[PDB]
């Protein structure tokens, strides 16, 4: 379920778009928007467990709360390192926050300019295409369809269990 | 303008 929600600086959502086409039933009718960030993947996660697109209770489910700094603001790289740590920060209470779901572990991954550009035109979120983009250099038996369809849980472990040694 | 934040619920 890849969405992409789009904040300003005070933390507020502006316009909720979807990624991949699993995402958009699921913002189907949700109004999350100028609402903080952090209620917004809350109910969004919670929604997802409605609609049961993905499973609360039976499967280790993972979460992925990926965050990008925007192209606008990387006009210029002075101390863009700033704005990526407070990014970070910014993930790690939003990952906090949605933790307190039922069975809900968090991810949160930090992404630059060019994973949300290749995450939108490959249609999933900007951490399902890095860890994507990492499990094709740890092994590359992974294709972009199948990842549209499968869990970020089911990733970690294309990434761990990695067989580019034969 | 600060950033996007790409979800992925599962």
């Amino acid at each position: 379920p890849s969405v992409e929600l789009v904040i300003d600086e005070t933390c507020r959502v502006l316009e909720v778009r979807p990624q991949n086409k699993d995402g958009e039933q699921l913002i189907s009718g949700l109004e999350l928007l100028d609402k903080n960030v952090e209620d917004v993947v809350y109910e969004l996660i919670n929604r997802s467990i409605s609609f049961g697109f993905v499973k609360a209770d039976d499967n280790r489910k993972i979460v992925l709360i990926s965050g990008a700094l925007n192209d606008k603001r990387n006009e210029l790289k002075t101390k863009k390192e700033n704005d990526e740590a407070e990014l970070t920060e910014l993930l790690d209470n939003i990952k906090a926050r949605v933790d307190r779901i039922d069975n809900i572990k968090v991810r949160t991954i930090t992404a630059t300019s060019r994973e949300r550009k290749d995450a939108l035109k490959y249609g999933l979120s900007m951490g399902k295409y890095c860890l994507y983009l990492e499990a094709q250099e740890l092994n590359g038996s992974i294709t972009i369809d199948e990842v549209h369809d499968m869990s970020i849980s089911d990733m970690i472990e294309k990434l761990e269990h990695h067989h580019h040694h034969h | 303008m600060y950033g996007y934040i790409c979800v992925d619920i599962n």
